[PDB]
């Protein structure tokens, strides 16, 4: 009879992309008002399961990931898109039962000159694959030549960085985003 | 594998990236310089103004890496080849020193030449503003004379012999980039290649200016005529019926706008102008209000709103005494979704115009904002003013100023009024053609060698009469160099964006009118409320640059070419009004005349 609805909700320390935090909780059961009194959040898409079918039977186990992202790429963090955060940083299953959650933090996220620590990978010689991470910083080897582990011609750097300024427009404004998976496999409603 | 054109368009993408933050950068130290003008502002302006240039060098090497001749992606390839462009750096260090020595020594002895009257040696005044008053709002044709002069003696003797050398600098430029001259390199901006159908050779931009000009010669004989015999009148002893304007006589410095003769060429003096001044001041109409009602046009034609960045980081009033701004109406899109107008908008009319002006070049923006960053910007380097331009007819329509609640509900136009808004239209509009067409050909036959140095303020003054309809006032030796004494000249800008501009708008503000179904005189169309005009504009607006300018051209106006035929349909009743008025006089000129 215990939950946390305050840690990854209300935390000033969101991850990046191509470190996308992943916190676990199980034996739950927390209600919907919880996590339905935080002003419009964009829109929270909540694939397969029904946002307002809670109660109490469900799921067992859940893995909560929480990043952030330009509001303009909040549409790939959904099954089947192929923008440049889903097939190279972050994929989400064709399966996904989950949800997802998306708010503004130029608030807080975004900082003058430059919040520079927010960033994303955009170069990787494959595609993701669902619920993957990749942390590389490894030279992109881009044209046929022994890349020499260096940065130079066909050769870049994997990562490159958001860096958030207030006066963004909406689109590159930096968006917090949290996805609910979902699993019931052999277990006594871990949660419920 | 990996094929010239994939990585190609992997380094684009890492240039896209990168170069947005660092635009961002520039721009935004800019926006804080010229809304706040203090030194730390200057300083950090110059600093990210210096990196984002010293970025763009270094990736514009790195891009000529890169072969255009193995890339099958125009999207791609333009951008590549717009990042190419090596520049005055194929120069001697030593050259292009120089050559940027003489630039900036020119533009400087442009904004700081002034003329030190012989009344008092003490005494003196500058083109800005002693000698522009002086020659836009006096009378007197000894004084205006003297103006004249002075500033082309003691500025243009100067400019003189730095222009010579750089003529020089900038053919051996324009030769080393593959070009045939300087000329050549700025007629490149309307060449189209590679796009079977649409594609446009660097000289068939001069065959259509000449062969459109041609098409404007009658109705610029008839304003001639006609204007000549309102000055006729002004000065008793002063022009032949049949000569040349004066030059100090035009209504500016040059005689690039005829504008100012208008309250000594106003068809019926009687009937006064259309001004809604007084009843914007008396209807509580803020700037607020004035920026309100330009989103509200156009969304009323379907384009989206100001994004609330402009609504809260624009400068759409006078700052105060405290700070001190620029004051001249920008646009500026600084990129990653921010758009912002810099204008101290005060409660007229013209500031009601120019605020929709100014907003259509954000509108195009906005659209445009989609592309790569390198295809970020108008179709040519006259489609973003004919944008803003079209926006301005649209609103000074009696018809919408009726409708926003500006005029009276049963305002009835009078023909005279009409003759006078043409008229005015025309003095600015028409006027200026003859002028650009005239010194952009001179710089264009000089920098191809066919003007022998010897014969250049001797050839000028023949195009100025043969083509302008225009006498000099004094005879100049080749001491003088008054073409270097206008502002563009001096400072190294392209010159027949105005032309096509004008051409440009004209075409664009019949095919929307079309759409939105007007019927009568082109000059009372209001695109308000119209959805199809919108969706047209949009259609061009959004390629940007990704598609040749015939392309967008075709887009609005249904054609590949530039046509003057919506110039002149425009202003065809004043141009009845005229040769009826100039029955009496004679039509044309003649070279002979001059008054020595």
């Amino acid at each position: 009879n215990l939950c946390p609805f305050d840690e990854v909700f209300n935390a000033t320390t969101f991850a990046s992309v191509y470190a996308w935090n992943r916190k676990r909780i199980s034996n739950c059961v927390a209600d919907y008002s919880v996590l339905y009194n935080f002003a419009p959040f964009f829109t929270f898409k909540c694939y397969g399961v029904s946002p307002t079918k809670l109660n109490d039977l469900c799921f067992t186990n859940v893995y909560a990931d929480s990043f952030v992202i330009r509001g303009n790429e909040v549409s790939q963090i959904a099954p089947g898109q192929t923008g440049n955060i889903a097939d190279y940083n972050y994929k989400l299953p064709d399966d996904f039962t989950g949800c997802v959650i998306a708010w503004n933090s130029n608030k807080l996220d975004s900082t003058v000159g430059g919040n520079y620590n927010y960033r994303y990978r955009l170069f990787r010689k494959s595609k993701l694959k669902p619920f993957e991470r990749d942390i590389s910083t490894e030279i992109y080897q881009a044209g046929n030549k022994p890349c020499n582990g260096v940065a130079g011609v066909n050769c870049y750097f994997p990562l490159q960085s958001y860096g958030f300024r207030p006066t963004y427009g909406v689109g590159h404004q930096p968006y917090r985003v949290v996805v609910l998976s979902f699993e019931l496999l052999h277990a006594p409603a871990t949660v419920c | 594998p990996s094929t010239i054109e994939e990585q190609a368009k992997t380094f684009l993408d890492k240039f896209n990236h990168e170069a947005e933050d660092l635009f961002y950068q520039s721009s935004l130290a800019s926006w804080n310089y010229n809304t706040n003008i203090t030194e730390e502002n200057v300083q950090n302006m110059n600093n990210a103004g210096d990196k984002w240039s010293a970025f763009l060098k270094e990736q514009s090497t790195l891009a000529q890496m890169y072969p255009l001749q193995e890339i099958q992606n125009l999207t791609v390839k333009l951008q590549l080849q717009a990042l190419q462009q090596n520049g005055s750096s194929v120069l001697s260090e030593d050259k292009s020193k120089r050559l940027n020595t003489i630039l900036n020594t020119m533009s400087t002895i442009y904004s700081t030449g002034k003329v030190c009257n012989p009344d008092n040696p003490q005494e003196c005044l500058l083109l800005e503003p002693g000698l522009n008053e002086i020659m836009a709002n006096s009378l007197d044709y000894n004084e205006r004379l003297w103006a004249w002069e002075s500033w082309r003696s003691e500025v243009g003797k100067q400019l003189r012999p730095l222009y010579e050398e750089y003529v020089v600098l900038k053919n051996e430029m324009a030769r080393a980039n593959h070009y045939e001259d300087y000329g050549d390199y700025w007629r490149g901006d309307y060449e189209v290649n590679g796009v079977d159908g649409y594609d446009y050779s660097r000289g068939q931009l001069i065959e259509d200016v000449e062969h459109t000009f041609e098409e404007i010669k009658p109705l610029y004989e008839h304003l001639h005529a006609y204007v000549r015999a309102k000055l006729m009148n002004a000065y008793p002893s002063y022009i032949s019926p049949i000569g040349c304007l004066p030059a100090h006589l035009l209504g500016d410095m040059w005689g690039r706008f005829w504008t100012n003769l208008y309250s000594l060429t106003v068809p019926f003096g009687q009937k006064p102008n259309i001004d809604v001044t007084d009843a914007m001041v008396d209807q509580a109409w803020d700037a607020q209000r004035i920026f309100k009602e330009a989103e509200k046009f156009f969304v009323s034609v379907g384009l989206p709103n100001m994004t609330q960045g402009f609504w809260e980081n624009s400068m759409l009033t006078d700052p105060g005494n405290v700070q001190k701004a620029v004051c001249h109406p920008t646009a500026w899109d600084l990129g990653k979704g921010d758009f912002r107008i810099l204008m101290c908008t005060k409660v007229t009319m013209d500031d009601f115009l120019t605020a929709h002006h100014e907003m259509g070049h954000i509108q195009y923006d906005m659209a445009y904002a989609a592309q790569p960053f390198l295809l970020r910007n108008g179709a040519n380097e006259g489609f973003h003013e004919a944008v803003g331009e079209i926006m301005s007819l649209s609103a000074a329509t009696p018809k919408h100023l009726k409708s926003i609640g500006l005029l009276s509900p049963d305002f009835q136009e009078d023909n005279e009024t009409e003759i006078n808004f043409l008229l005015k239209q025309a003095l600015t509009i028409v006027g200026t053609l003859p002028f650009t067409y005239m010194l952009e050909k001179w710089r264009w036959m000089v920098f191809k060698g066919e003007i022998p140095k010897d014969q250049w303020m001797k050839k000028w003054w023949e195009m100025k009469r043969e083509i302008v309809g225009v006498v000099e006032p004094v005879p100049h030796d080749e001491t003088y160099c008054d073409p270097a004494s206008l502002f563009h000249v001096s400072n190294d800008y392209s010159f027949i964006r105005y032309y096509t501009r004008t051409l440009y708008q004209f075409q664009f503000q019949e095919a929307l009118c079309q759409a939105a179904k007007h019927e009568g005189p082109l000059h009372k169309c209001d695109i308000s409320n119209s959805t199809e005009a919108g969706q047209k504009l949009f259609n061009m607006l959004r390629l940007g640059k990704s598609e040749p300018w015939t392309l967008a051209l075709e887009n609005v106006v249904g054609a590949k070419n530039m046509n003057v035929r919506p110039l002149l349909n425009y202003f065809e009743p004043l141009f009845t009004w005229l040769k009826d008025q100039n029955k009496n006089s004679f039509v044309g000129w003649s070279t002979d005349w001059s008054p020595y």
